């Protein structure tokens, strides 16, 4: 499609809307020009969703509890409020960890205060204090507690900070109040920011006066990898083969102590910019720790990233970097040789959260595929700045896409594959379009690193080329 | 590393030695992990009676609930009406979760909108969100009805749904005649089943309260059927099939079976099937109304009795042999239709299966959970099978319901070692299956973590899960099954006996150890 | 010893220390048993490629066959006719076995008589046994037809069934016009499926050969359906359901579904349902005849084409998506009835399920066995699912059939690593699943012993059995299932994907070892 | 029912038959008189079955392969002829054993010569010789081979004895030809006799000139217990608690060496008289070993049997007998206390093979039950002699009952429970009559001994008193 065809598609689709919605949505849809650096000239983002249009977005509680805090494995995270949020978000996100669940690790459990009417009418702070005592009795090996506020908490005027302070002092325990109520912000995004500030204020400074950690010149932290299907492990292995020491993973497979040790590292390696740039900036301001963005999706990006990271250290690390690259060369070359001829030229549309809609493009290109449309639920303009140069000219960009728009765009563009989430999957399969989940990895993965690229390629091929897709039309029709 | 011709996903990739070594180094270097002896000690303690007693003393903490929140049920109810868009007034995060939750159970699209209230709406409310939301939803998704429920933010701020909808029509955002039934569905009251009841009663009121003067009970010669919160496609289907076989005129009020099972033929169908507006408008003219899941249809019952003047029969859920018999006999009485030969034969085929399988079922002990009607029907059928339902858990049950189940247990010798628990969660149930170990659990996918815990104590302590209930996320297509009627009883019986026989085969598979009992014929 | 409150059956009684010590003493004192190290050594050798090569060189020994003998199939065929008694001329031991074999699979009565020939009949044959047998059977069991087959004694002695039946009528033992169709069914030729073909063609001849002059192809506006040897009740049912939904007139020739599923209502029904004599007499007037299992209906086909003059269509068994589509399209062409909306939707629901489950099915490797038509339909459907049917065994298959399956494998990339074996048994298959291990077996209950053997090598070598085929003796009520049509494809798909997910859950259940991948959602 | 009512029932049932069949069947049906000692005054048995009447009987191959030889665990038993017999009889009978199947034990496997047309036309002896070589190659730890002839073998004039002699000499292996073709005899019974004579002629004498076995005064063999569900093990335990040494079990869990060691014992203990009286008589004749009948069904019979057996030995064994009886007293008394009140007065009809129709009566009586009809497939008059005194006056006796007769008798007598086989089970369940399998124990057992009585009682109760039986009548009918 031509720029003009894409522009006319946008206008065609927007004809369905009442005027207020039409005027708004027009600002959130754009035809890419890789020649632009300032995305605020071409697309609006990080605004409220229009009522009634079937946004795909979640809320701040999802961004805080579901995304940032929930993966921390040796803490207990309380979903504080009525029973739904914590139940719908129980073990939905594949933030993998090693532990003994119910004993020293708690990730896939749902701890809740299960608010009833009396809690709304009279407040939940007394219940929260009692709940904390019950947690301590029944889960003695927990290493800290977080309180993940659901919608009612701030609305009714509860004081979870006071409870957290008083109980934390009483019990000599880290108890973290998080004001991530879903009424705040417009999406998951503000939950990331709230969550980062809670780490800053209640956890990160604990060891500021402690000099006992045995630091080395090669200490790093992986910032913003939630270990989906083991993604952070398949990243860590490479960094340590290169001679680095990964002191912390924020927050996939993460422990409270590794978070507390992070201010001792030499370099913060930021994968998910959107969710963790806030704490990365804090750590540079307060501790002098530099940070850098990287990308472990596919061999081209992984090799570039390894080299850029190694360049921050000495010649010994740069030599090990080239050794790692040489080791894995035949492995990813074999993956390309098998799968690229099966995928070459195929066209993909993506719709994901805050990072992957741009970050996975290189991996598709390593298999000869073209990303012809992409967009984000909750990205900001700094994300779109990073996207426009990654996407081809005249491709389609969509911010906070509506269900209607996404379906209509797909009907016109006719991609060979769509990569999006669970609320999208079953729609597009019925349309006969191969679909891969690009949040959960469709219960596969890892996709990060060299080992992840093999799985990624296998998965894109198994689905795009599956025999089922030739069977949707009955032969009598 | 990977070998290209046999690529490993996370399992078993991370069992490779290099990954194992890396993970050990992570642990030792940076996790400050409790020693394994201490982890083992605490695990063992969590399996004890002493721990169970502390666990059952909880007042404030809930762990691993076996319920969800009201608007989930309102959405499912709404999905059962023709060309109807579920609409939840309040916070959009809730709708992402409701959709995802049902997506994962049905493996189908689930359409639902929010009106995206934000913090600003705390100053004077969500009225503008309602106006633009209704207009936008109608224009974009072209429903013939929008069924409105609420999230907890909207309830706490106190938004008056009725007033807001009325003002939306007054000010021209949607046509005056466009149907916008509503219900308040606070998540801090009851559970998902309560939301279903509230939504249904709201829809029933919308179509009938103001038009009662021309209604005559029995004049349409049909029976209304209200299914309640129901997540097995086969359950909608079996009720319709039985009534059709009997020649009984009926109206199934809330029927999502089509929209939860559209074909993959090249097009997405946002809406399919469903109860029509004409069916709801005409419902007071029925002979009577039968509630399939009465323990969560109490508000609906008061409306149907008080306003439609239907003498709703006292029937249990039609699960198992006796209660399916009672359902059919009552439907025969109301409709005047005889029970047909086909259903008599089907009944006798279930009884034959019971005779065939009774020796392996006899005395088998079960822990089980779910919603109140489902649980009581499962208990009843287990007693009919000569099984012992020893731990009966209903997190969202009430005292009156528990009394009723205790009376069912009293009517059978197979109930002697059973206890009913209300308000208790799956962390409570975990203790019970350690301290008073049953043979199996019957429950939803959250039970898998209990089975995992039991196996960790040892193979001899493992309690296998049999997946019946909601949600089931870790197996495919079980939502197509049936639990109601003779058909559902046959399905449940088959599942139970073959779970018993699969486990016995596992236990007898050891060559020259236990395989003396690895019989070809069972 | 026993504790009265918890009585132990053989498992686990004999694991008690006193029994264990007793069994050790028995072994050591009196069994002169090979040392355990030698047993282990030999076991390991039986898992090797070297052993496999020796095993595949067998010419005279068969071990663990995957077939039965002709008269078993004649009996099943005969059971499908109204008020028909299967009667096997020859030795009574055979009949005890046929009845018991089917009793154990269907969990139903199976009526069949013998005429109890003994050694004395070797001097001049079984004629008197036929005379008294027919008279006695008719008087005692009051069938309206007696369908006669043979045991191998009678075949070796050379008894002329036709002459013997004719003489029975001539001498007044049974009435001249009482129907006594017959077939020679030698157990040393072919297998049970051949006996079905032989019996059916004998019944078809009996009712039609002499009356052809008044017959006109197409004059009754029906299609005949011949099911072949079929041991899933759902298969008879789905075919009748689909034809009825299309408004197609049909006659199912041999229909045992009623007599293999009578209700337990206080009376035993020796006979129920079945194809009527009127249907068989009228069968030449059909538009055509469709053979559901053509690879064991070759004799029947020759008779239907040569005598009835029906142009029998070249159709595969209606299993999987493509072959069900082809069946329905051909029925539509013959009958003039369009394929209705209900079946189009059902097709699309199967396709939806394929899209939903394809990621777990992709590349999964299977060993499988059974009768020729069943096996090739299973192979075809596995290819449609993106699975690899690597070891395809049909003990009773032939060279022409193997060529046809090799062609099916050629039409798909998923067939590249597959081999078809004919004349080989389950001891051959056992070697294949050790030397080229698949993910699962799909087979009958005899496969359980292969699973046991594989586990003994180690958990990582275990190949779980998925029970589809005949006989299934160690699970209850699987004979009620369906393998034909879209319904059967849905059932098969569901069973396969959930077997995969059950095994993955087992492999990921280990606390802090493999449970990083013990996902709630799959 | 009175004698007169039972006689009337017999005559009414027989009215259906043609004259020849009626006259025959009348001789096989009797009203019991415990006052009669010579059953040949009362009932005919062990005659041909009438054609077309649906006998329950099997054949001589069942009696030899299925019953006597098949259980011997460390031999390979060849089903010689076409494929059916061996397939239908594969693992149908629960003759339990300890071994490594396919390696040193072979019971549940089906070895066959799978006769084809060329084998019928030209004979199977060459095939048999080749088959034996293949067995030796693929199953080197087998300790002997038997050849179980199916119908065609003698009809076509094959010489399996020659093959067995020549191959046995060549391989220095025991190869046993068994002429158990199903055309011989009238039932399973002649297969027992044939099988016993084959053990005599080919196995039992092997160690006649060996003096190396160390005997003791307390050496016994269990003769005629096929270890159904472990029945022989729950018998053996008691004999050995009583101070005896059980040198052999014929043939449940039996090995070829224990058969060969049997001529060294002091006493043969015969459970199944019908199937093994022949070899017991032979061993008395040739080796001077006495034999005695016993009964381990239920506590009354088991206690009587233990005492009668102990009385054959010295005071030390008699003292141990009383110790065993005292040990188990509270155990079986607890079983009676629990189950007898659940079963008292209930009426049972039995139909089984050659032993159990009389042998289980005492166990039913220990639970307060009454056996109101019994009969056998293939018993001889010496079995009926032993039955008439065990059955009550005016009870019904049936030899080689027809399907029709059994159903009609049951319709009139209306027993509370039926105990018979697999071909009977599903008929009677449809009639609403609780049914227990009294061959296979319905996949339960053991039933022998004190431990078996507990399981028997549990099983009779679970079935007779099951809730299903109140459900057969629809409440609208
Ligand atoms: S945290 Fe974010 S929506 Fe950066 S909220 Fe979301 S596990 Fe997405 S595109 Mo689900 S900003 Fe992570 C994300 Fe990306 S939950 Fe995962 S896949 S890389
Ligand atoms: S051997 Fe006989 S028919 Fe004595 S052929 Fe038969 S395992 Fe029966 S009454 Mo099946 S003379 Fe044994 C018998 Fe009794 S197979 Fe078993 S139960 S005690
Ligand atoms: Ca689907
Ligand atoms: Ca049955
Ligand atoms: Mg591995
Ligand atoms: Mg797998």
């Amino acid at each position: 499609m031509s720029r003009e065809e894409v522009e006319s598609l946008i206008q065609e689709v927007l004809e369905v809307y009442p005027e207020k919605a039409r005027k708004d949505r027009n600002k959130h849809l754009a035809v890419n020009d890789p020649a632009v650096t300032q995305s605020k000239k071409c697309i609006i983002s990080n605004k409220k969703s229009q009522p009634g249009l079937m946004t795909i977005r979640g809320c701040a509680y999802a961004g805080s509890k579901g995304v940032v805090w929930g993966p921390i494995k040796d803490m207990i995270h309380i979903s504080h409020g009525p029973v739904g949020c914590g139940q719908y978000s129980r073990a939905g996100r594949r933030n993998y960890y090693i532990g003994t669940t119910g004993v020293n690790a708690f990730v896939t459990m749902n701890f809740t205060s299960d608010f009833q009417e009396k809690d709304i009418v009279f407040g939940g702070d007394k219940k929260l204090a009692k709940l904390i005592d019950e947690v301590e009795t029944l889960f003695p090996l927990n290493k800290g507690i977080s309180v993940q506020s659901e919608c009612p908490i701030g609305l009714i005027g509860d004081d979870i900070e006071s409870v957290s302070k008083v109980k934390g002092a009483e019990l000599s325990k880290t108890i973290v109040p998080v004001r991530c109520e879903g009424f705040r912000g417009v999406s998951q995004s503000l939950g990331h920011h709230i969550a980062n500030d809670a780490v800053r204020d209640w956890v990160l400074g604990k060891r500021d006066e402690d000099t006992t950690f045995a630091s080395t010149p090669y200490d790093v932290a992986i910032i913003g990898d939630y270990n989906i299907g083991g993604d952070a492990w398949s990243s860590r292995i490479l960094l340590e083969e290169m001679g680095l020491r990964c002191v912390a993973q924020w927050s996939g497979d993460g422990s409270i102590s590794e978070i507390e040790l992070t201010p001792k590292v030499k370099l913060n390696l930021v994968h998910c910019y959107r969710s963790m740039n806030y704490i990365s900036r804090h750590m540079e301001e307060k501790y002098g720790i530099p940070w850098m963005e990287y990308n472990f999706f596919g061999p081209t990006k992984t090799i570039e990233s390894l080299r850029a990271i190694a360049a921050k250290f000495d010649e010994s690390i740069q030599k090990k970097c080239e050794e790692v690259i040489a080791k894995y060369k035949p492995e990813w070359e074999a993956v390309v040789a098998k799968y690229r001829p099966r995928l070459e030229g195929k066209r993909v549309m993506l719709y994901i959260g805050g990072l992957r809609p741009r970050h996975v493009i290189g991996a598709y290109e390593d298999l000869g595929m073209e990303v012809v449309g992409t967009g984000y639920e909750f990205a900001h303009n700094d994300d779109y700045d990073r996207t426009m140069k990654e996407m081809g000219d005249s491709t389609l960009l969509y911010d906070d896409v509506t269900g209607y728009e996404f379906e209509e765009f797909v009907k016109r563009i006719k991609p060979d594959l769509i990569g999006s989430g669970i609320k999208e999957k079953f729609i597009f399969q019925k349309m006969g379009i191969p679909f891969r989940e690009m949040h959960s990895w469709d219960y596969s993965g890892p996709y990060h690193g060299f080992d992840g690229f093999a799985i990624f390629a296998r998965d894109m091929d198994m689905t795009l080329n599956n025999p089922c897709w030739k069977k949707l039309q009955a032969p009598w029709e | 590393s990977q070998q290209v011709d046999k690529i490993k996903a996370s399992y078993p990739l991370f069992l490779d030695q290099d990954y194992k070594d890396m993970l050990a180094k992570k642990r030792d270097g940076f996790e400050e992990k409790y020693p394994q002896d201490k982890i083992d000690e605490v695990f063992q303690w969590t399996t004890t009676k002493e721990y169970q007693e502390l666990n059952f003393q909880r007042e404030a903490l809930t762990v691993n609930p076996a319920k969800a929140c009201q608007p989930l049920g309102a959405v499912l109810c709404a999905l059962g009406f023709e060309k109807t868009m579920p609409y939840v007034h309040g916070s959009q995060g809730c709708v992402a979760y409701f959709r995802s939750y049902f997506n994962r159970h049905f493996r189908e699209p689930v359409s639902c909108v929010s009106d995206s209230m934000t913090e600003d709406a705390a100053v004077f409310g969500g009225q503008q969100n309602m106006k633009d939301g209704l207009q936008n939803c109608k224009a974009t998704y072209k429903p013939d009805m929008i069924a409105v429920s609420t999230t907890c933010m909207a309830e706490v701020i106190g938004d008056d749904l009725n007033a807001f909808i009325n003002n939306s029509k007054k000010e021209g955002f949607i046509p005056d005649e466009f149907p916008v039934p509503f219900a308040h569905t606070p998540s801090f009251v009851g559970s998902h089943v309560t939301g279903w009841d509230n939504m249904f009663e709201g829809i029933a009121r919308y179509f009938t309260l103001k038009s009662m003067d021309d209604k005559v009970v029995g004049s349409n010669k049909k029976i209304n059927i209200v299914p309640g919160f129901e997540t097995y496609l086969g359950n909608f289907r079996v009720i319709k099939r039985m009534l059709s076989e009997m020649g009984v005129g009926y109206s199934l009020l809330s029927d999502p079976e089509e929209v939860l099972d559209t074909p993959a033929d090249g097009q997405f169908r946002m809406y399919a099937g469903g109860t029509t507006q004409e069916e709801m408008k005409d419902a007071p003219n029925a002979l009577n109304t039968v509630l399939l899941q009465p323990w969560h249809l109490e508000k609906t019952k008061k409306f149907v009795e008080g306003t439609w003047k239907h003498e709703v029969p006292k029937l249990n859920i039609p699960m198992g042999l006796d209660w399916t018999d009672e359902f059919l006999m009552k439907v025969s009485e109301i409709s005047g239709q005889p029970i047909p030969a086909s259903l008599t034969k089907e009944r006798g085929r279930l009884v034959d299966m019971m005779t065939d399988s009774h020796t392996w079922l006899h005395g088998k002990r079960f822990a089980l959970w779910g919603d109140p009607d489902f649980v009581m029907g499962l208990v009843k059928f287990l007693l009919e099978l000569g099984c012992e339902p020893v731990h009966i858990l209903c997190h969202n049950g009430n005292k009156r319901w528990k009394k009723a189940v205790d009376a069912i247990l009293a009517a059978s010798p197979y109930g002697k070692n059973a206890t009913v628990y209300i308000g208790k969660d799956l962390w409570h149930l975990r203790s019970l299956v350690f301290t008073d170990k049953p043979d199996f659990m019957i429950g939803n996918s959250y039970g898998k973590f209990i089975q995992r815990d039991t196996l960790h104590k040892g193979k001899e302590f493992e309690v296998p899960l049999i997946r019946i209930g909601f949600p089931i996320f870790d197996r495919h297509h079980l939502h197509r099954s049936t639990t109601l009627g003779y058909e559902g009883a046959m399905q449940i019986l088959t599942t139970l006996v073959n779970s018993i026989l699969e486990r016995l085969d596992e236990e007898t598979r050891g060559m020259q150890a236990t395989d003396y009992n690895h019989d070809l014929v069972r």
